[PDB]
């Protein structure tokens, strides 16, 4: 699977977890910034590593990364 | 009018032009002073 | 022309390969503090400078190779 | 201006203006608000067109494409007064006239200078030009123009409908600007082309053939040169001139209401083959022609109903067809090609493209223009300059079939119809396809390379050849036998055959020949295999990038991503040029290649076994003497006895008027490999560059306010494609070129 | 020769180029300012950021071997 | 003395002369080919007969190179001289992007005309200027 | 301490305007760790392929700001 | 449990389930539908949902959440009571989405914080120093 990691540098914009197409990030409670939220990667078994989360995301340079790991049924997208 | 000022110096226009005199000037240069390799 | 074809291919080779273990190195097992203001470390601190004049010498070079080529031609 | 009609326009929508040329980006709201990054100009280029992400309005887009159709019109009468100008006062069109069997056509005269002087060649008669292979003179030849001021008077004309259909554009976008409803008359506008448009074109079009160049041309072919021919209204203020040329004439128009037609039988012909003068169709064959096909589309345009309760509603018609394979049928095809502009232009570019390809297909062995089968120049450029625009128009036809699928496919209008159950079957669809793919290649390509292996094994009668293992096109052959014995049997009152190329006499007209019989043998065959390959590899690319437009089992969501998209990320395995666009793109090349194969057959063929000379005794000798047979069904035998041995003219073009084809031989070659560049690259290398450079000038203060960017992937893609197919086409253009004017 | 050995100045130029601009930002860059994390191979970074083919070191060096064939032709 | 042994003057040369008898028009002078025969046989020429050109630096051959460069540095810092001060003072516009895309026409003759003195404006800058910049304020990528 | 109007350099490293200068909109209460928000006149990289410009704001703290006017 | 609501109406097509759906695993998306309406199929083609309840099988996850997308953005009255689920081939099944019944886009309490880093993106550790190990700089 992929790895999909959150910095403190994180604003809760909840862009990412509305670009995201499987399900993978949510928008946990947090104290380090105006919204007081902080994204999570609680289903990243489902991630296939489309890199949409890091496209919708505002901070200079990304708080939320994706890093390409163990290919599987679910990363590779198969429907077969 | 003032647009049409603004449309006439845009990029690609003024580019053009630009290009198109030196052009002129570089191909009438070569018409009376031809085949000017060097410098005596 | 056999044997000097195939010496300067395995020599381009070769070279591409060292550069790429100089990158790989750079990517594994680069050290900052203990290379700290070292060689290496302003190497890649003026990198901007570095790739900027190759950029410049090769635009230079080619562009004026090409143009007394097709100037000939 | 109503009259009772169905015309409904707004009588001042757009007030006129030049304020929004001083504002570059005014149709698109994100380039409105002035670049920061110099991706901001490309984009400014790619949507300019692009109506659709400019307004949701489709009235608005329906007269910007009104008028946009108006304003190309414009130009392409522009461009088509500027050929009759130059047709005029820079040609020898009277001295080639006066003897073409012995003089070359050119026209566009070169300015002495900086050496360009020398591709001023000798083409006969003392004039010193560039030989042009457009076929203009022939074409004027079977117009019956005699005099320049003639070309000049028809410029004049152009210039004047370029500035009529300019000014209909702006006063139809600015000043009375049809409604949407008035575009979605399908009905009453295909009536109208078939009937107005095509019909009476034709019409008219075989009246000046009877009238100007039916009597100009029989005179000509007889000798009796241009300046005793009275000019062409003299035909019409002397009856006695029509009919001493043609007795039928002097009964009058009385015959024809009458239905006497055959009397007309003097200028009307059927004879089928070729002038024996000058080597093109007969013009009355072609006037009669004109004349049948404007009654078939004057007829064909009363089909449908507009404001009288007769005609075929094409909605009733489309719905009406419907059965147990298909389901609905063609319900909410309409509705579709009455609300989606792509749908309509996708058909149109396929067809289109399609007519071309024909269009070249039928003007190579049916040569219509006086002496254009002698010129082999001529022919070729026509035949693959035909070829490259249907080809091009058909990648075009994918691209906005692609489209429509992502932004006028409206499911809730499209259940069980023929496009929701070709959607719910693309699977099979697209895997027979590359099956059948497979199958072509392995079969036709894989041949040539068994023929090569056996060959340098010097096994040769273990090849695919006419003299060891045959693969006769035994179907073509029939079907060639039934062309030449159509005439006095399955074709009683035609004269000769449809054309020689299927067979009979080898006609050749001066010194060379205009048309004999294309024989097809084992390398034919192979050839017509390779055609069928490719067409199919290059239909399964743009097939697949129609159907799987919307979604896929990569991308279940593809059609909110967009049809112009690079990717969706490199996850999934990788998903790269997933787009429609991209398999635009690549389609692009297949059809390159499709093409390149079909043209180059095309004149090694032409030059083999047809093109040639011909002695006092019969015997012809062809350009290259026969060498199809035995080197076409190798790649070793493309590679040397046709693009070594033919490219000899090309390369050794320097100092003399070809010269110029060798420097855009070269050119073409290096666009190519420049093109490379662009295709094998990433654009994250190319910004990272750009951000060294860009600290480089950071350090003079010479930084630009507009951000330098790298071209972006879907660019990148694009301009790779068009340099590739750039170099390509203009590398084939000069060979080609320099080659058929080096056989004489 | 002052010719090819001018064009031979611009392969070994422009090869070299890619090399060093790749070796000295396989550590990153300002698309990737982390491009160590990721390794010296990976298939990029994505469309984001306005697009990010060809970004590792071994983009690099998979670009100068084109560079490097042309300059032993 | 004998610098050169292989090469010698395009008078001397017997090829370059035989060439030259049928050297090509250029323009519409019909003696445009002779007058580029009677100025090419200053020039030193090789076996083939056309002439040579050397960039060693001695000024027997200034006009070969020497000059050529002098006019084009000129020229070229003149253009980038002019470019360079027009963005800058583009800098201090509000709307800078835009008057790079849409060009100030009053601004821009007024920038192009004053650069025949770029040289001396150049080492101007250069003493106490703004020509170059401390590597400290320039923004930088990650190392 | 810095108020609007400060015109600062960032000291981020991985930062798009790492030495470049930005100027402060607003800087938010304590508690959170990055509140100097720091406008940019250079847009930086955000946005699809393709986009037209970037982001030209970001959230900072104290310590990666040096202070210009 | 045991999955309840009516499957689409839909004619048929080659983009639907494969093997894989009874060897490996498949999926579930549920919804309830004001009327009878016309959907776009992940799979291609169009479907027409029943009024009420509306159970339908799809191969990748990723497949049923671009159809609840398509609910929550594409519909007059919108359906966001969707949900989906994972069906492997003992019958078993497994509620996914949304995970806490409330969509991720928004907080709610109840949710730890998984893959969280205390630290900046520029503060990963140095490779040379975790080298020989089996971890990258965003795992330790
Ligand atoms: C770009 C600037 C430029 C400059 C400074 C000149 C310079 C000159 N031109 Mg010229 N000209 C130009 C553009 C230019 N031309 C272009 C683009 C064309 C093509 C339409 C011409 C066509 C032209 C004609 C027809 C004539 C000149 C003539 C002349 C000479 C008077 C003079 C030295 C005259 C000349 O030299 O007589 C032969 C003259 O008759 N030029
Ligand atoms: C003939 C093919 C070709 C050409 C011309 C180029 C061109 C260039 N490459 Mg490239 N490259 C190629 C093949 C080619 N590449 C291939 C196949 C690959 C593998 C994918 C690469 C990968 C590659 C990399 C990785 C890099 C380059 C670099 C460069 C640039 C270096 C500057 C230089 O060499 O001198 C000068 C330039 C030239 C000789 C070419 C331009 C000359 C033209 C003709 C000038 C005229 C412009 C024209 C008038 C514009 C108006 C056109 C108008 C009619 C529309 C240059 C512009 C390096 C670079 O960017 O350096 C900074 C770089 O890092 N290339
Ligand atoms: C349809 C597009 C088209 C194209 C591609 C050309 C192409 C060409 N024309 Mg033509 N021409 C056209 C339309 C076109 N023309 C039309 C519509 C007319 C009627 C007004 C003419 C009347 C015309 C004349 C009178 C002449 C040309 C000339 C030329 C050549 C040089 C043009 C030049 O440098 O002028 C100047 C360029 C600038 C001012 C810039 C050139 C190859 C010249 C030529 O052939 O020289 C012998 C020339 O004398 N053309
Ligand atoms: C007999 C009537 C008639 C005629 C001849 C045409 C002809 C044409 N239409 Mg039109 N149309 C008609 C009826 C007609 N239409 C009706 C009733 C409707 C309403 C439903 C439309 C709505 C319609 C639309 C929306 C569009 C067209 C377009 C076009 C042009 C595309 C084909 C082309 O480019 O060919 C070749 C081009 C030419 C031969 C140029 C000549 C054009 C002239 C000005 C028209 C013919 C002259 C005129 C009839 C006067 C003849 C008098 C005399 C010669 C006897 C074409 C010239 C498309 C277009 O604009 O393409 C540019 C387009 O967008 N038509
Ligand atoms: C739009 C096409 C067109 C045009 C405008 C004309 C125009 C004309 N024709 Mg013609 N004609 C046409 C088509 C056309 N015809 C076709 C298709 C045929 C073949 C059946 C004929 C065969 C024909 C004959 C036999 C004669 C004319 C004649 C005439 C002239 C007087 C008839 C009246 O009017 C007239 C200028 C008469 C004439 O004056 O001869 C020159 C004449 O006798 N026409
Ligand atoms: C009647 C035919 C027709 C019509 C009206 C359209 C209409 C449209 N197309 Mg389509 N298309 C066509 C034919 C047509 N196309 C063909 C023949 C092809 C095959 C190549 C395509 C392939 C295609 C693609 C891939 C795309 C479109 C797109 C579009 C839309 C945007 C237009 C645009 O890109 O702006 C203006 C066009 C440009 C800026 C391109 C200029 C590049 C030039 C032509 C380079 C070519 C070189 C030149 C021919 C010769 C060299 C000269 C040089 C040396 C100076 C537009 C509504 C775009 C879209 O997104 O649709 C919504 C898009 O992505 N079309
Ligand atoms: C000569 C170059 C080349 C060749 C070899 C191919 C090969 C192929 N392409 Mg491709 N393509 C190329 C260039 C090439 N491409 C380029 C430059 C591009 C970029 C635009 C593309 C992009 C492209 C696309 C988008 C598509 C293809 C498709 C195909 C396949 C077509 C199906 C077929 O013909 O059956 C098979 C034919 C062959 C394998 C040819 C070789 C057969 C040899 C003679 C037999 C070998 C004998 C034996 C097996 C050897 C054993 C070795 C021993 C040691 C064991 C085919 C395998 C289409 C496809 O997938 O088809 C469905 C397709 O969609 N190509
Ligand atoms: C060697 C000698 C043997 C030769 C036999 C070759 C013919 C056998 C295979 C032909 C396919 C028959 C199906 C079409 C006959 C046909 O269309 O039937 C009609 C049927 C639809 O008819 P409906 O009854 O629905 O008609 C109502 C319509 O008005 C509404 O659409 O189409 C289909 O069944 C879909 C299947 C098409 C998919 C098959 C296409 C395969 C391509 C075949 C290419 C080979 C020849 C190409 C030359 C250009
Ligand atoms: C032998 C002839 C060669 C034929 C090659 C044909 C190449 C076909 C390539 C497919 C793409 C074509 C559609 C482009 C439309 C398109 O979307 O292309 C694709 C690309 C789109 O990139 P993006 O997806 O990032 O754009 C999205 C933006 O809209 C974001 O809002 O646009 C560009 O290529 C920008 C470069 C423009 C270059 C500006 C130069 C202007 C030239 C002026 C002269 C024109 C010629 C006049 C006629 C003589
Ligand atoms: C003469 C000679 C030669 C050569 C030599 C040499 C080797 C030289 C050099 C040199 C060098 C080694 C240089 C370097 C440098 C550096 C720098 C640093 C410069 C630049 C700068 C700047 C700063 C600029 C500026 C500007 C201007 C002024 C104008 C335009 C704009 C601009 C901004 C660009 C030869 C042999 C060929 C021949 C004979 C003799
Ligand atoms: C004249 C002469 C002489 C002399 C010579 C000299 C003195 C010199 C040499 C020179 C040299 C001396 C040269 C060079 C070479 C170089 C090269 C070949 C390159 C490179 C580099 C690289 C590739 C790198 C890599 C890396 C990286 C990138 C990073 C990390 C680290 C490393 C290293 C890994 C004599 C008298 C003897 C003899 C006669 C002649």
């Amino acid at each position: 699977s992929h790895s999909v990691k959150i910095y403190d540098t994180c604003i809760g914009c909840t862009q990412c977890v509305r670009a995201c197409p499987l399900d993978v990030l949510e928008m946990v409670p947090w104290d380090g910034c105006k919204a007081a939220q902080i994204a999570s990667s609680p289903r990243t078994e489902d991630c296939v590593g489309c890199k949409r989360c890091e496209t919708a995301c505002p901070t200079d340079f990304l708080s939320i990364r994706v890093y390409l790991g163990a290919e599987t049924t679910r990363s590779m997208g198969l429907a077969y | 009018m003032d647009g049409l000022k603004s449309f006439l110096s845009t990029a690609p226009v003024m580019i053009m032009a630009l290009l198109t005199f030196t052009a002129g000037i570089l191909i009438e240069f070569n018409r009376f002073y031809p085949d000017l390799l060097f410098h005596p | 022309a056999a044997l000097y074809t195939h010496h300067q291919y395995i020599a381009g080779f070769l070279m591409v390969g060292a550069f790429a273990h100089g990158a790989i190195f750079f990517v594994r097992d680069y050290d900052p503090v203990a290379n700290k203001d070292n060689v290496l470390a302003r190497m890649l601190e003026h990198k901007e400078a570095l790739i900027s004049h190759l950029s410049w010498v090769s635009l230079f070079l080619g562009f004026h190779t090409l143009g007394l080529y097709v100037h000939n031609d | 201006r109503e009259a009772k009609a169905k015309v409904s326009v707004d009588n001042n929508p757009v007030p006129t203006s030049f304020e929004k040329w001083g504002k570059p980006g005014h149709f698109d709201r994100t380039l409105a608000r002035g670049p920061k990054t110099t991706t901001w100009i490309w984009n400014l280029h790619a949507n300019a067109h692009d109506f659709d992400s400019q307004t949701s309005d489709l009235e608005d887009v329906s007269r910007k494409i009104f008028s946009a159709h108006f304003g190309h019109l414009a130009v392409v009468f522009v461009w088509l007064s500027g050929m009759y100008f130059h047709g005029a006062k820079f040609s020898n069109y009277e001295g080639w006239l006066a003897d073409p069997t012995h003089i070359k056509p050119s026209a566009q005269v070169v300015w002495p200078i900086v050496g360009q002087g020398i591709l001023n060649g000798d083409v006969g008669g003392g004039f010193h030009g560039i030989q042009i292979t457009s076929g203009l003179f022939y074409l004027w030849r079977a117009s019956g123009f005699t005099d320049s001021y003639q070309l000049y008077c028809t410029a004049i004309g152009g210039l004047v409908m370029a500035a009529l259909m300019l000014f209909a554009g702006w006063f139809h976008y600015h000043v009375k600007a049809p409604k949407l409803e008035w575009f979605q008359n399908v009905e009453s506008m295909m009536n109208h082309h078939l009937a107005g448009l095509l019909g009476l074109g034709s019409l008219g079009w075989a009246g000046h053939q009877i009238h100007v160049s039916m009597p100009i041309n029989k005179l000509l072919d007889a000798g009796v040169a241009p300046k005793d021919i009275p000019l062409p209204h003299e035909f019409i203020l002397e009856p006695s001139k029509m009919a001493e040329l043609y007795p039928s004439f002097a009964q009058g128009l009385t015959p024809f209401f009458t239905l006497n037609w055959g009397v007309y039988s003097d200028f009307l012909t059927f004879k089928g083959g070729l002038n024996p003068v000058t080597g093109g169709l007969w013009l009355s064959d072609t006037a009669h022609h004109h004349l049948a096909i404007a009654v078939l589309f004057i007829i064909a345009g009363h089909m449908y109903r507009t404001n009288w309760g007769i005609g075929h509603s094409m909605k009733e018609i489309l719905e009406a067809h419907k059965g147990p394979f298909t389901g609905e049928g063609h319900k909410g095809l309409y509705e579709i090609l009455t609300t989606s502009w792509h749908a309509q232009l996708a058909i149109n570019l396929a067809l289109l493209g399609s007519l071309t390809i024909i269009v070249a297909q039928h003007m190579y062995a049916m040569p219509p223009y006086p002496y254009q089968a002698i010129d082999y120049a001529t022919q070729l450029s026509l035949f693959t300059h035909h070829m490259w625009i249907g080809g091009f128009l058909i990648v075009g036809a994918g691209a906005h079939g692609a489209i429509f699928m992502v932004r006028d496919y409206d499911p809730a209008k499209n259940v069980n119809n023929l496009l929701d159950r070709m959607l719910r079957h693309r699977d099979a669809i697209i895997s027979h396809l590359n099956w059948v793919c497979i199958f072509l290649g392995f079969h036709s390509f894989g041949l040539y390379i068994h023929n090569d292996t056996m060959r340098a094994l010097g096994r040769p009668q273990d090849m695919f050849s006419d003299t060891a293992i045959q693969l006769q096109p035994i179907f073509a052959q029939w079907v060639q036998h039934l062309h030449t014995l159509a005439p006095g049997a399955t074709a009683p009152n035609a004269l000769a055959t449809a054309s020689y190329a299927f067979g009979g006499e080898t006609i050749a007209v001066a010194g060379k020949v205009a048309m004999m019989p294309i024989t097809l043998g084992t390398a034919d065959f192979m050839v017509h295999h390779i055609h069928a390959f490719t067409i199919h590899v290059t239909a399964l690319i743009l097939l697949k990038g129609v159907l799987y437009a919307r979604s896929s089992r990569l991308v279940p969501d593809k059609a909110n991503l967009g049809f112009r998209f690079p990717c969706d990320g490199p996850g999934r395995g990788g998903t790269c040029q997933v787009s429609g666009w991209d398999h635009v793109f690549l389609g692009l090349f297949w059809m390159y290649n499709s093409l390149s194969i079909v043209i180059f057959h095309f004149s090694w063929k032409m030059q083999s076994d047809v093109w040639g000379t011909v002695s006092p005794d019969g015997s012809v000798t062809h350009v290259t003497l026969g060498n199809f047979a035995q080197s076409a069904i190798t790649i070793n035998g493309w590679l040397r006895d046709f693009l070594w041995a033919q490219a000899a003219n090309v390369i050794n073009s320097y100092g003399s008027a070809l010269s110029a084809y060798g420097i855009m031989f070269l050119a073409g070659h290096f666009v190519f490999a420049f093109s490379l560049m662009f295709l094998f690259s990433g654009r994250g290398y190319w910004q990272e560059l750009i951000e060294s450079i860009v600290w480089a000038h950071n350090k003079l203060n010479v930084a630009p306010a507009i951000q330098p960017r790298a071209l972006s992937i879907i660019q990148g893609r694009a301009v790779g494609v068009a340099h590739y197919l750039l170099g390509g086409i203009v590398t084939t253009w000069a060979f080609f070129l320099a080659r058929s004017l080096s056989i004489g | 020769d002052f010719l090819v050995h001018h064009a031979i100045a611009l392969g070994l130029h422009t090869t070299a180029l890619i090399l060093i601009k790749g070796a000295l930002d396989a550590r990153g860059s300002k698309l990737m300012p982390d491009k160590k994390d990721f390794g010296y191979s990976f298939p990029c970074d994505g469309p984001g950021r306005g697009g990010t083919c060809d970004i590792s070191a071994w983009d690099a060096f998979y670009l100068a071997m084109f560079w490097m064939l042309n300059t032993l032709g | 003395a004998d610098d050169f042994a292989n090469l010698t003057p395009c008078s001397e040369n017997p090829a370059y002369l035989a060439k030259s008898k049928n050297f090509l028009n250029t323009t519409n002078d019909p003696n445009s080919g002779k007058i580029r025969a009677e100025r090419y046989a200053s020039a030193l020429c090789g076996p083939e007969g056309y002439p040579h050109l050397i960039v060693d630096g001695r000024f027997t051959h200034a006009g070969d190179f020497l000059i050529p460069s002098i006019l084009f540095l000129y020229i070229a810092g003149w253009i980038g001289w002019v470019g360079r001060s027009y963005l800058i003072e583009i800098r201090e516009s509000k709307n800078p992007e835009m008057q790079e895309v849409v060009i100030n026409v009053p601004l821009a003759i007024k920038k192009m005309l004053g650069g025949f003195l770029w040289p001396l404006a150049a080492v101007g800058e250069y003493t106490s200027g703004k020509l170059v910049m401390k590597d400290s304020e320039i923004p930088t990528s990650p190392r | 301490a810095l108020n609007r109007g400060d015109k600062v350099r960032i000291k981020r490293t991985e930062s798009y305007w790492y030495g470049d200068v930005g100027t402060v909109a607003s800087v938010e209460k304590s508690g959170i760790l990055y509140p100097v928000i720091v406008r940019f006149d250079r847009v930086n990289y955000n946005g699809f392929s393709g986009s037209a410009s970037g982001v030209n704001t970001n959230n900072f703290a104290e310590n990666e700001l040096e202070l210009v006017q | 449990t045991e999955l309840s609501g009516q499957p689409p109406k839909f004619g048929g097509s080659t983009g639907g389930l494969l093997s894989k759906a009874n060897r490996e695993e498949k999926y579930a998306i549920t919804w309830t539908s004001a009327s009878e309406q016309v959907f776009e199929m992940p799979t291609g083609g169009a479907a027409i949902m029943n009024e009420g309840e509306n159970l339908l099988y799809l191969a990748r996850k990723e497949q049923c959440l671009a159809l609840g997308t398509q609910l929550r953005t594409k519909f007059k009255p919108k359906i966001q009571d969707y949900k989906i689920y994972r069906v492997y081939p003992s019958g078993e099944v497994q509620y996914l989405h949304p995970a806490d019944g409330v969509f991720p886009e928004k907080v709610n309490e109840g949710r730890e914080a998984q893959g969280t880093k205390t630290r900046r993106i520029g503060q990963n550790p140095e490779p040379v120093t975790i080298k020989f190990s089996g971890k990258a700089p965003y795992e330790v």
